[PDB]
């Protein structure tokens, strides 16, 4: 229950972490747990390094998505104005 | 409004001039009396009742014609023109409301102190009193017509 939290809490969000540097926390020598993490995370597996791409991640904007609830909140807000009235 | 009259016979002045039957409408018509000139016609003349009839179909449309007159043709035109207004010079119209709220309130903040001088609500008035109701109603019109922005401009 700690080891899966290494994988969960390392990213997001770190730009990159070197290979042997993460091997210092996973212990062992060249475990298959980091291969299973190369599956579970996905995420990326790079040569002698690792990457959070892409990018950091999913890039929320959120553009016009929050404009719907921004209109929606004002709907019931105006309703509270009409309840006074 | 309007009115209605009827000529009583002047040659009947020897006989009884005092009908009618079903005096209800007579009682409501002669009222209020209502000055003098009106009463000067009780002799030689008598009024006659008026009541509207419907004809409620055309009356229904006749209501909606004047009411819809204030509404727009497409209904998205003048409301979106009030959305063009929603930022004008509306920030400047809200500066108009801001000056009414400073100027009326710093003189309406002396009124709770003056109530202790006169003790308490004896005449009076000043005024310079209240008027914030109209300010809140105009600001509420501003915020609602402005809340239409997120509905209209978006989709």
């Amino acid at each position: 229950t700690i080891r899966d939290e290494i994988a969960g809490c390392i990213e997001k969000a770190y730009e990159k972490i070197l290979f042997t540097e993460a091997t210092r926390i996973l212990f062992f020598n060249t475990p298959k747990k980091m291969t299973d993490y190369a599956k579970k995370r996905g995420w990326v597996l790079g040569p002698n390094n690792y990457y959070s791409f892409a990018s950091q991640q999913q890039k929320p904007e959120d553009t016009t998505i929050p404009s719907t609830e921004l209109a929606k909140q004002v709907i019931e807000y105006a309703r509270q104005l009409e309840m006074i009235v | 409004v309007i009115d209605a009259f009827r000529l009583i016979n002047a040659n009947m002045m020897v006989l009884g001039h005092e009908p009618r039957q079903t005096t209800s409408n007579l009682g409501h018509l002669n009222k209020p009396s209502i000055q003098a000139l009106i009463h000067g016609l009780n002799r030689h003349y008598y009024s006659i009742t008026i009541n509207y009839r419907k004809n409620e179909l055309e009356q229904k449309m006749l209501l909606n014609l004047h009411k819809k007159s204030w509404m727009e043709g497409l209904t998205l035109q003048d409301y979106s023109e009030h959305c063009k207004h929603n930022e004008s010079v509306v920030k400047e119209m809200l500066e108009l409301a801001k000056n009414y709220n400073k100027a009326v309130e710093e003189e309406d903040k002396m009124t709770p102190e003056q109530l202790a001088i006169k003790n308490v609500g004896k005449q009076d008035p000043k005024r310079h009193l209240e008027e914030h109701v109209d300010v809140l109603m105009t600001s509420n019109i501003v915020q609602c017509l402005a809340a239409m922005l997120d509905t209209v401009v978006f989709k």
